């Protein structure tokens, strides 16, 4: 007993705190003898950890291991018969209970599935014990290491290496040995040999069914006489009787389908856009209502404002009598203001912010007079004592920080208000819920009237981005068929003229949808201008685009430019349809223009599919698509058709239609309803598998499948591989025929085909599924609800405040950081939010301690009001009640009156159902074997250890199912769990490794992809025959046991061994894939089970409770889930269309050559010696395409004129540029976190536009568009800000840098200031190059600021004190100088210098843009600025003195001189340096030709040519990495130690100075440190990215020449 | 060596077509540009006779 015997001396340095430590230590110690030493050792390990777990909660360890029904009875507590379960630690208190279960898993694999498997049954027990008895919060705590806080953690791996060592010394079954050793391990691919692989008597079927008509081996001329045989047959049984796939053109026959499938002439809707459309109605009379015709307001505009501020405090925990209060203020300024200045109630009032009887408010809230002063006089005689309190409250625990001298503390006067409202009478609004025609012809209009629609439609679209912003924790004073006088709606305003204004007055608040009423007002005299009903959040593409929209129509319109007479037609056609299309957004009219792209491709070719005038119909409703649907076909065949003399220019009327199809792009992608969309993906989903007959029900979901399950399975797997190759009825079915397949495989191996087996490389080197989408699942909710219950609890050693509900803030995302933290949250959100702490204080309340929701779903907090009137609820709350409530507020809060605290405090307001679900939760209205007994304290039992054909022992690969947003159509998305995910991803791995040793396929090689661009180039441009195949279905049909055969038949030979590679592992996992288990969402669930037809709802409704349960996991053969298995499929995909090419070779005698992307290819056909006589090739194909799986899509199309591959379409002589999807594309994602970032994105996306010849016209309006978009925000302009506007053509051989020295430049007019301080850098860039070479000194110049480093520079060149107070003078306004602005946008729930955080990212490997920007806007108002404390821009800037001394009047507001800035001089900083370190830096990037003067210099808008950049690089262009970290440790040991290179292992080679000190690199890396908007270090490890422009001879002549 | 023998303002027509020095303009096309002006607004060269 060499270890033995020393175990039971190093285990004596333990403390034996609990008694029960010693009595097992006692007991342990005491007894040597193999067989109980081991499990001893096993549990006293296991529960000194379990046993610190426990004391860490204030817990109380299980010492007896008995069930929770005999610890309920231990107290005085009925058994309701609950699952009986084993606790680790119990906490009992009151009426609440506190169970927690504690393990230990070293790998994430099995923590995540010990935590599901602990979660789900500690959660399985509450429905039972809440039922008759109390309530409970599971707590899990997972431990993914053996430390604790009780050894000194370094004997508890001894301990475990000792422990190793005796069990593999001597042992006394095969895999509870192989378990227990791999459990103690710390950390540890393919090559899974340690399993077991046991039959189960099922595989032998699977390998009868998958496995007997594969040979793989069939000789060379037996498959050229089957193709010709096969051939013969086909020409003469299946195409010479008219049973083909394609057929010509003939445009007549499309043009007259056109016009009957688009051009409806059936419909009673009339040929005017206005009188369908609401809204374009209400932008008609607005615009034709305006087009043909002072401290007072700044007071009142100022003491609004505070209101609103003070109003976002909540101290007065209430919320009506908070109204009531800022009403009376409101109320006596205006009567304080109408007590002299006669001209101001009318003067500016009507022609400012009043209406009819009704004064703006706080919360942008519209009150009537009369109802104010009505409400005002209540409160009085029953209260007269309210205006004293509320008098003295504002002054002791308050702010302290008014202006209200006396409008606060007067009595309201309620005869002058009277006199006010018999001013004015009453005109109040109608609120219209739910022939002849006068609309001007808009044709024949002028030019001035339809801006001033687009200007009106930017307008109203900015006011209900705004309407979406009102606060959410919002109540009337009072609540409210088809007309309903408003009294109390919210309004919002937007300004058009001197005197009119305009009104949108709506009454709900959130982001949903509503109906909002749209009046003006010109002197007071407010009219009616209309009603509709949209979504707010559909209408942010047009809330600044005015100009750009305008300039995009206006060029593609000059392009028709060719016939003067045919612009002039279509010009007002496209205004109006992209009018029309921008006020009414939806997915139908992208469908409709998408299927327009379609048509024109199959126009403009020669032969096409059948079925393809049935893919270009959709089905309009709500009579707004009839209008756009006539436009958009009315303007193809004013552009298409003619009999002779209509293709006169074709390349511009091709480019102007696939613009015009192109439009798609401007309306939104974001799922108009979420529930809906759901529910569609589930039916496409279900649908196919149905129809095929092989959708199993719920397993076992363990890997056993009973008898009826296997034989559905085999019967599918069968009819899978059953399809002949002479029946042509199956052509639209799954599955392959195996003849096929086996010459395929036969011709593959023997070196036949363009690919082979001669690879090098050799391959082998906590969120629930069934709810994605949910902003909080069951998980994260439950845990932070028992988070912060036992925190309480803790904490409680009673009273508590509201500082609770702060927790809730504190973990999920001092009234001002809960204002900043409240607000910050979406809607759903903040219904979420409320669940949790109604759930924490029924928790508390408990621990302080009608008849249909018994039967029906017996909690309480889902009572819906949709099964109960409003009176029965408004007038039973209000009933008797003596012992449920108490009289005041109790803002202290005492243990054990909390419900009743809740319950006044809910009466008291307005809203009575908070009150009612209070009163019935308060009335009780809801009343030595070592295999089994060894796997429960921290044996890993569901470890991998044996698997069967089926499973691994440890799962069945779950999957979870979800939608994913695209413009025509959604597509799918499938979440697995951490298992199936590290299978899926050696098998990508490995498949992709395969490909990569391939050629032909184009799916993750650039190269190959700009081969195949050139390849289709040069055949459109010949003239060779391009057929763009686009397949459908390729997910939803496509199994795995389809590339299980094809790898069994396959052999891949090695480079240079050719030894045929055993792919087991490989067809082990795809086996397993095969039988993957996907879980419904279960919204579905629920939407069909409480409850038009539906194939899946019927499908639902059939299995709910006929055959077995409802449904909720479903398995079956052909799956092959989008985005899972893309790279075996890309692989299958390109052997098989090799073989089809190789076919077509042997038969046809052309040329072809094929590139792949998994789901659509391009086949470039070159024919020998009229293409007419090319239909029976391509049927052919299309039909040897069918037998495998592999069907052709009707918008599949061929032709010899115009090819298309990834969307990028190819013509003769050029290219199409697809202007539309670019501008669409820079008007939105208008992703905002700093306006630094967001100015970088559209740099970035503008850039990418200009390089596809767009215009330099439109990009300076997105530029604008972005600055006013920075503008406001509120945050103002800046010098650098976003992109600059009067840009030209040299966005080539230039950076971000460069435009921002650009920019710089263009701030001063005379360049006298500039051209010195770049003078002095050329003279420091000189001076390092050669010469006096500098070193690392100038860095401890760089580190210390702005001032001092630019006069040091300064008098390193050569100056004096006059350039000292010269140069430093200009200065700009940093609010981003001690730190960046702090701020909480809307991000998800559940949670230092910048190039850090680059080289970080570099080293490692669903939400609105209208709500996200309004998000933006809201938390830019606040405390933002950070100082030392936190204060306002508005304070800041008001800080700043108007000298005016005429130097800070050359671009007001972004540039000051010295003094201007005295009393706020922290942020001032120059300019100047800012523009020496951008000179300094552009000159070590791209050349020193950016030191010169710019010089000015001394054709038909369609010439264009392509361009490429002219840069040269000094600074050793090659440039890789481990030069940037060298550099960093060397300057900064520091910053190079802490924040970078934790996760590091080849510190070696960046060490031994690998190519040390760089020409530029050392001085041009302190530069990037410090300032935080030069970024360059990010930028130099990057491609270019373009490498080329295309842009149009007009503007490569206006531009600068700089040299 | 030229083009594809393609009009290249209508791509449809190829029978005695004309070159314009750098591709295959049709007997019609040529015309219209002609008496539309003397540049060539397809390759913006001087046009043929
Ligand atoms: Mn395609
Ligand atoms: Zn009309
Ligand atoms: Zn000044
Ligand atoms: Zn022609
Ligand atoms: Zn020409």
């Amino acid at each position: 007993d060499e270890y033995v015997q020393e175990l039971k001396g190093l285990i004596r340095k333990h403390i034996p705190e609990r008694c029960e430590f010693g009595h097992q230590k006692v007991t342990f110690l005491s007894q040597v003898h193999p067989s109980p030493l081991l499990t001893e050792g096993f549990k006293l390990l296991s529960s000194l950890v379990e046993l610190e777990s426990c004391e860490a909660h204030a817990c109380q360890a299980n010492t007896d291991q008995r069930f929770v029904d005999v610890i309920l009875s231990d107290n005085g507590i009925l058994c309701p018969t609950l699952p009986k379960v084993i606790p680790d630690g119990f906490k009992l208190t009151g009426k609440t209970l506190i169970l927690l279960e504690t393990f230990v898993r070293v790998n994430p694999d099995e923590f995540e599935k010990k935590w599901k498997a602990d979660m789900s049954k500690l959660l399985n027990l509450k429905h039972d014990l809440q039922k008759s008895g109390v309530t409970l919060v599971p707590i899990v705590d997972g431990r993914s290491n053996y430390n604790n806080r009780f050894v000194a953690d370094w004997v508890i791996e001894r301990i475990r290496w000792l422990l190793i060592e005796i069990l593999k010394a001597s042992k006394s079954e095969d895999q509870e040995y192989q378990r227990l050793i791999h459990s103690l391990s710390n950390v540890k691919l393919e090559n899974l040999e340690h399993l077991k692989r046991n039959s189960l008597d099922y595989d032998e079927r699977l390998n009868e069914s998958l496995f007997i008509g594969l040979k793989g081996d069939i000789r060379e001329s037996t498959v050229r006489e089957e193709l010709i045989k096969l051939k013969l047959w086909f020409k003469d049984e299946v195409f010479s009787k008219g049973l083909g796939k394609f057929k010509l053109t003939d445009r007549r026959e499309l043009l007259e389908s056109l016009s009957s499938l688009g051009a409806h002439l059936d419909s009673d809707v009339s040929s005017c856009p206005f009188c369908n459309n609401k809204l374009m109605e209400i932008v008609y009379n607005v615009t034709f209502s305006c087009v043909e015709r002072s401290n007072i307001e700044k007071h009142y505009l100022s003491v609004l404002s505070l209101c609103n501020k003070i109003k976002g405090l909540k101290v007065f925990n209430t919320r009506r009598n908070t109204l009531l209060f800022l009403d009376l203020i409101m109320v006596n300024l205006m009567v304080d203001i109408s007590d002299s200045c006669q001209d101001a109630i009318e003067s500016l009032r009507k022609s400012g912010l009043i209406v009819g009887q009704m004064v703006m408010l706080v919360n942008d809230r519209v009150l009537d007079i009369l109802e104010a002063v009505k409400l005002i006089r209540k409160k009085i005689g029953t209260n007269p004592n309210w205006v004293k309190n509320c008098s003295k409250i504002l002054e002791r625990s308050h702010p302290e920080i008014w202006h209200h001298l006396s409008t606060l503390i007067k009595q309201p006067d309620f005869n002058s208000l009277i006199s006010i409202a018999q001013h004015l009478v009453s005109d109040r609004p109608i609120m219209r819920y739910s022939k002849i025609c006068r609309h001007k012809l808009f044709q024949e209009m002028s030019s001035f009237e339809q801006m001033r629609l687009f200007k009106t439609l930017s307008s109203i679209s900015l006011s209900l981005i705004n309407s979406m912003k009102t606060s959410f924790s919002s109540r009337l004073l009072v609540n409210e068929f088809g007309n309903v006088r408003l009294r109390e709606c919210y309004a919002q305003r937007f300004y058009l003229a001197e005197s009119l204004v305009g009104f949108l007055f709506y009454q709900k608040t959130g982001e949903r949808s509503r109906c909002y009423s749209v009046y003006l007002s010109d002197n007071g005299v407010m009219s009616e201008q209309g009603s509709f009903y949209c979504d707010p959040k559909r209408f942010f593409l047009p809330v600044f685009s005015d100009e750009v929209l305008a300039g995009m129509c206006e060029e593609m319109t000059s392009w028709l430019d060719f016939d003067t007479g045919l612009m002039n037609d279509t010009g007002p056609i496209l205004r109006l349809l992209v009018l029309a299309i921008l006020c009414s957004p939806s997915k139908r009219n992208q469908t409709f223009l998408q299927g327009l792209r379609y048509f024109l491709m199959a126009f403009a070719n020669q032969i096409h599919h059948i079925d393809l005038t049935s893919k270009l119909v959709v089905e309009c409703k709500s009579s707004s698509e009839v209008v756009v649907q006539r436009l958009a076909v009315g303007l193809f065949i004013r552009l298409l058709s003619g009999e002779s003399d209509a293709s006169l220019f074709f390349s511009r009327r091709f480019k102007y239609l696939l613009n015009v199809s192109y439009l798609c792009h401007l309306i939104t992608k974001e799922t108009p309803d979420r529930l809906t969309d759901q529910i569609k993906c589930f039916e496409k989903f279900i649908e196919p598998k149905v129809k095929f007959g092989c959708a199993v029900v719920n397993p076992s979901l363990n890997g056993k499948l009973t008898v009826d399950q296997e034989d559905i399975m085999i019967n599918g797997l069968k009819k899978f591989f059953s399809k002949s190759l002479r029946d042509t009825e199956d052509v639209q079915t799954p599955g392959v025929c195996k003849e096929l397949l086996n010459y395929c495989v036969s011709l593959f191996n023997r070196g036949k085909l363009k690919v082979s087996g001669e690879l090098k490389n050799n391959p082998f080197r906590i969120p629930k599924l069934d709810e994605l989408g949910n902003i909080l699942s069951t998980y994260d909710k439950e845990k932070l609800v028992s988070a912060c219950v036992s925190s309480m609890a803790e904490r409680f050693k009673n009273l508590d405040p509201d500082s609770t509900d702060y927790l809730i803030l504190k973990n999920l995302t001092t009234q001002e950081e809960l204002s900043l933290m409240y607000e910050a949250l979406t809607e759903e959100q903040v219904e979420s939010f409320n669940e949790i702490k109604h759930d924490v204080q029924v928790a508390l309340a408990k621990m302080a301690d009608v008849s249909l929701h018994e039967v029906k779903d017996f909690d309480p907090d889902v009572l819906p009001p949709e099964v109960y009137k409003e009176l029965c609820d408004a007038v039973y709350k209000s009933s008797e009640k003596c012992n449920f409530f108490l009289e005041g507020v109790l803002d202290v809060c005492p243990l054990g009156l909390l419900l009743k605290n809740l319950t006044t405090s809910s009466y008291v307001d307005e809203e009575y159902f908070m009150c009612f679900k209070y009163l019935l939760i308060q009335g009780h209205f809801d009343q030595f074997t070592n295999a089994a007994l060894r796997n429960l304290c921290f044996y890993s039992e569901d470890s991998p250890t044996e698997f069967t054909s089926i499973s691994s022992n440890s799962g069945n690969l779950k999957f979870g199912l979800s939608y994913k947003e695209q413009v025509g159509s959604n597509r799918e998305l499938y979440v697995g769990d951490l298992n199936t995910k590290l299978m899926t991803r050696l098998v990508e791995d490995f498949s992709e490794a395969v490909g990569n040793s391939m050629k032909y396929t184009c799916l993750n090689s650039e190269k190959e992809f700009e081969r195949a661009i050139c390849d289709m180039k040069m055949a459109v441009n010949n003239g060779d025959l391009s057929c763009s195949y686009d397949h459908s279905k390729w997910g939803p049909t496509m199994s795995p046991a389809l590339f299980l055969a094809l790898l069994q038949m396959l052999e891949l030979r090695t480079p240079v061994d050719r030894s045929k590679i055993d792919l087991d592992s490989v067809k082990s996992i795809l086996k397993w894939h095969l039988h993957k288990v996907v879980e419904v969402p279960i919204n579905v669930a629920e939407a069909y089970c409480i409850g038009s037809t539906s194939l899946s709802e019927e499908f639902f409704h059939q299995t709910m409770q006929l055959n077995g349960q409802i449904p909720s996991h479903i398995m079956s053969v052909l799956d092959m889930g989008q985005g899972i298995l893309h790279n075996t499929s890309d692989l299958y995909g390109l052997i098989t269309e090799q073989f089809l090419c190789y076919a077509l070779d042997l038969l046809y005698d052309v040329i072809p050559v094929s590139y792949t992307s998994s789901d659509d290819q391009i086949t470039l056909i070159k024919t020998p010696s009229d293409a007419a006589e090319w239909l029976e090739m391509i049927c052919f194909h299309e039909f040897l395409s069918s037998k495998l799986n592999k069907f052709v899509s009707p918008k599949s199309v061929i032709g010899t004129f115009v090819a298309e591959f990834k969307s990028r379409f190819f013509v003769m002589g050029e290219e199409t540029p697809l202007l539309t999807k670019f501008v669409a594309a820079a008007l939105h994602n208008v992703k905002c976190k700093t306006p630094t970032q967001l100015s970088e994105t559209i740099d970035t996306i503008c850039d990418q536009c200009i390089a596809n010849g767009v215009s330099t016209k439109i990009v300076t309006r997105i530029s604008k568009r972005v600055n006013q978009l920075i503008r406001y925000s509120g945050y103002g302009e800046t010098p650098f800000g976003a992109i600059e506007d009067q840009d030209v053509k040299d966005w080539v051989d230039g950076s971000r840098g460069y435009r921002l020295q650009r920019k710089i430049e263009a701030i001063f007019h005379d360049d006298k200031e500039t051209s010195f301080i770049r003078n002095c850098a050329r003279k420091v860039f000189n001076d390092i190059k050669r010469g006096r070479i500098f070193e690392e000194n100038l860095i401890n110049l760089i580190g210390r600021g702005g001032d001092e480093a630019l006069t040091g520079f300064l008098q390193y060149a050569g100056c004096s004190e006059q350039e000292v107070n010269r140069v430093l003078n200009y200065r700009w306004v940093n609010l981003s100088s001690f730190g960046d602005l702090r701020l909480v946008l809307r991000t998800k729930l559940m949670t230092v210098p910048t190039l850090i955080k680059t080289l970080q990212s570099k080293l490692s490997r669903q939400s609105s843009v209208a709500s996200g920007f309004i998000g933006f806007c809201k938390s830019m108002g606040s405390k933002c600025v950070r100082d030392g404390g936190f204060l306002y821009i508005k304070e800041v800037y008001s800080g700043v003195s108007a000298c005016t001394c005429e130097i800070c009047a050359l671009k007001p507001k972004i540039i000051y001189c010295n003094n201007s800035l005295n009393k706020v001089s922290q942020f001032s900083k120059p300019i100047l340096w800012d523009y020496f370190s951008l000179v300094l830096t552009n000159a070590c990037e791209l050349g020193e030709w950016v030191f010169s003067t710019v010089k000015e210099p001394q054709n038909n808008q369609n010439f264009f040519w392509a361009v490429k950049p002219k840069v040269v690089r000094q600074i050793e262009d090659q440039l890789g990495m481990n030069h940037v970290l060298q550099s960093i440790r060397r300057n900064y040991p520091v910053l190079f130690d802490e924040h970078l290179t934790p996760f590091m292992n080849d510190l070696q080679v960046s060490r031994t100075m690998d190519s040390g000190r760089l020409k530029f690199l050392d001085v041009c890396i302190a530069l990037d440190m410090m300032n935080e908007n030069l970024g360059i270090i990010s930028h130099l490890l990057k491609t270019r990215d373009n490498s080329v422009y295309i842009v149009k001879q007009s503007d490569c002549a206006l531009a600068h020449i700089r040299q | 060596l030229y083009g594809r023998y393609n009009c290249k303002c209508c791509w449809f027509a190829d029978t005695n077509l004309i070159t314009c020095n750098d591709h295959y303009l049709c007997l019609r096309c040529h015309q219209t540009m002609l008496r539309n002006s003397e540049l060539c607004h397809i390759c913006w060269k001087p046009l043929p006779t």
